[PDB]
């Protein structure tokens, strides 16, 4: 906010992926089987 | 390590918080007896 106070890092970045902890699980009714993970596609018709 | 539970939390707890202190703020003097004199003249540190 002031541009004197140290700055984290750049002004475009917005989030950030800051540790393990970051790395929240899919709710029940969503698999998502590959490793990185970007998205969690929600369990196909019928299956559970 | 990830996740699991929570099991203690320590406070600051009434006046043993941390503070941070900017040392460009403090302003000090000293002021103490002459500059130039010679290894025969004391200098005099005024405490006051």
């Amino acid at each position: 906010a002031k541009y004197s106070i140290d700055p984290t890092t750049y002004h475009f970045v917005t989030h950030l992926a800051m540790g393990p902890e970051s790395c929240k699980k899919c709710p029940k009714g969503y698999f998502q089987p590959n490793i990185a993970g970007t998205v969690c596609l929600p369990c196909p018709s019928g299956f559970v | 390590p990830v996740g699991g539970t929570l099991l203690r939390t320590f406070t600051p707890a009434a006046a043993n918080a941390v503070y941070v202190v900017d040392p460009s703020k403090y302003v000090l003097t000293l002021t103490v007896g002459p500059t130039s004199v010679t290894t025969a003249d004391q200098v005099t540190f005024t405490q006051t």
